């Protein structure tokens, strides 16, 4: 069992440079051609280009000249890609992949998947506010509690409720960008029974600014 | 290293010798780490190559050191530096396919323009040249052109390619017909 | 140049029935023995991962309802029986000459029978208030079809601006959908106004489903 291991997300302002590595630890590097792919973000794949893991030679289809630099280090079994005139447009996740050129496997080992985020706005943590039933009626039985993460950057952020015990009818709403700044929002549904009477807390993470709030919802009704 | 070449449609035989005449384990694969084929135990394995079909070895051949690599019916993107793998032996080879062919047809007429043109692989440097079947020579790169045509001229033609120091030669025969408007 | 087309870009399918996906080559990606060929399954969110490769050979641990074919140009999956977990989007990729190209994908989503949104409102948080802000949020839960339209209504009065929806994208489980609308105002003009309401209305139904709070009712 093989695997293929990628480098963390990483943000950069525009005109930058990123090097995102590849590591295989599982088989012989330099048996294998390199893979690289770019899924941009709501889109779908797209090949990026092959690298020889025995010569160094590397095939790509980008446009403009450089921007584009695939390299290697045998050494150490790992492969790199290295993105020289950042721009909006190269804001996607990035894999590597391996292709089985001795059997008739295909691309058997994909990487983690790297994030690649360009723009300009700063880092900004979040603010965490608690939704809780108002003073509306008790309605059926199952009373809807939810988060509300308003103004922060960059993606991503992760929200679990009571530390991820609660998972059933919990609804965590794609975040929304409106001028530099996301907005997120989940909600959990839970009978009449375990609330207020038994604890519900939403716990919200932005790893970007090393960011953790743990909110409890503690009803209104003045 | 080595450099072989091969025709259109064609059958080329490259070789790949070891020491210690005997059936050793070895592969072939092309540029790009691909297995063309090997022995896996003591039968013949082909791997995941384009060619996977029109490509052979000779068992027979085995236990003579031997270890040929066998493609029929040659394309040109074919064309390739193929490596054969043996215990520590890193024998490389390079192909280059060409084909010739006449982009006039066929049935052409005193007078008319004939133009042979030479199918290349990317990055070659070929230099063809041709015998008609009087004797006159012409040369040129990928394209050889007769400005107009005789009656001498039907019958069968010769051309010799040459890549580095080995060379191909190709016949192709053509027609001419006469003709007049009264 | 090797350009993959996939047809249709979405299909939509009950629970029990066969889902069938074409993928046409430009060109021969096959030579009479094997045809190079792969399909990918990459659901919301998610990595891709191989399905089928070299166009008929399921992966390990697939599920047999899964099936590919073809040869040549002309390429197909199957799915069938369909079920909720296959709520994905799919690709076909040809491994014949780099580039190793993909085709457009093609989104597959399940037909379930209709259901009524589970309505929920909230006031601005003490929290948020304290800020200087206030968010007044309405989800509308467990949905089916996703045609669904929202309207907001302060002191009677229809409210466009400052709202900003979103969607989760088809649930795995029970194949529903859902529905978040926030209402950004300062905290000067949420205390100018004192009945707040969010209705739910369809193209596929007569009755508006509305939840509304009174500011001054705390």
């Amino acid at each position: 069992q093989v695997k293929l291991q990628q480098s963390g997300p990483e943000l950069k302002k525009p005109g930058e440079t990123v090097k995102i590595s590849c590591k295989a630890s599982g088989y012989t590097f330099t048996d294998y051609s390199m893979h690289w792919v770019k899924q941009a973000p709501g889109k779908g794949l797209k090949w990026l280009g092959r690298i020889n893991t025995e010569t160094g030679e590397a095939k790509y289809v980008d446009d403009f000249m450089g921007h584009l630099a695939f390299s290697l280090e045998t050494s150490a079994s790992t492969a790199y890609l290295q993105i020289n005139n950042l721009k909006n447009e190269d804001t996607a996740t990035y894999f590597c992949a391996r292709y089985d050129g001795y059997s008739w496997d295909a691309m058997d080992y994909w990487g983690q998947g790297t994030s690649v985020i360009v723009s300009s706005a700063k880092t900004t943590p979040p603010s965490v506010y608690p939704l809780a039933p108002g003073s509306a009626a008790q309605t059926n039985s199952m009373v809807t509690l939810g988060c509300l993460v308003k103004g922060y950057f960059p993606e991503p952020v992760t929200v679990t409720w009571n530390s991820g015990s609660l998972s059933s009818g919990v609804h965590t709403f794609p975040a929304v960008l409106q001028s530099d700044l996301y907005t997120l929002s989940s909600s959990v549904t839970v009978p009449s029974s375990p609330r207020p009477s038994e604890t519900v807390t939403c716990n919200v993470a932005h790893p970007a600014s090393s960011t953790k709030v743990d909110k409890k919802i503690v009803p209104r009704d003045c | 290293k080595k450099v072989v070449l091969g025709k259109k449609g064609d059958t080329v035989e490259l070789t790949c010798t070891a020491s210690q005449k005997k059936s050793i384990q070895f592969h072939w694969k092309n540029s790009n780490q691909i297995k063309i084929l090997g022995n896996q135990g003591s039968f013949l394995t082909k791997g995941p190559s384009k060619l996977n079909d029109r490509a052979d070895s000779r068992r027979s051949l085995w236990d003579q050191g031997n270890f040929p690599l066998i493609i029929k019916n040659l394309k040109i993107e074919d064309s390739d530096t193929y490596i054969c793998e043996v215990e520590d032996q890193k024998e490389e080879v390079q192909l280059l396919v060409f084909g010739l062919t006449a982009n006039s047809d066929t049935h052409l007429l005193q007078g008319q323009s004939l133009t042979l043109t030479l199918e290349s692989p990317p990055g070659s440097s070929p230099s063809v040249q041709c015998r008609s079947p009087r004797g006159k020579n012409i040369q040129g790169g990928k394209t050889l052109s007769v400005s107009q045509l005789e009656l001498q001229d039907s019958g069968t033609w010769t051309c010799t390619v040459l890549q580095n120091q080995k060379k191909v030669e190709f016949k192709i025969d053509i027609v001419v017909l006469a003709f007049q408007k009264a | 140049d090797i350009m993959l087309t996939q047809s249709p870009a979405s299909l939509t399918v009950s629970l029990g029935q066969r889902a069938t996906m074409s993928c046409r080559a430009s060109q021969s990606v096959s030579t009479s023995r094997y045809s190079y060929m792969h399909w990918y399954q990459e659901k919301a969110g998610q990595p891709p991962q191989l399905l089928i490769k070299y166009a008929s050979n399921l992966e390990s641990g697939v599920p047999a309802r899964f099936s590919g074919s073809g040869s040549g140009t002309d390429f197909t999956l199957n799915i069938h029986p369909v079920e909720a977990e296959d709520t994905a989007t799919y690709y076909c990729q040809h491994s014949w000459e780099i580039p190793y190209t993909f085709g457009g994908g093609t989104k597959l989503e399940i037909k379930r029978a209709d259901a009524a949104p589970t309505v929920s409102i909230f006031p601005p948080s003490s929290e948020q208030l304290t800020s200087g802000g206030a968010s007044v949020v309405c989800f509308l839960n467990n949905f089916y079809p996703k045609d669904i339209n929202v309207k907001w209504k302060i002191d009677g009065s229809e409210r466009q601006n400052g709202v900003l929806n979103s969607w989760t994208d088809q649930d795995s489980k029970d194949s529903t959908y859902s529905m978040s609308s926030t209402l950004t105002l300062t905290k000067d003009e949420y205390e100018r106004h004192n009945s707040y309401t969010c209705e739910a209305t369809h193209k596929t139904s007569t009755s508006p489903i509305v939840k509304s709070f009174n500011r001054n009712e705390c």
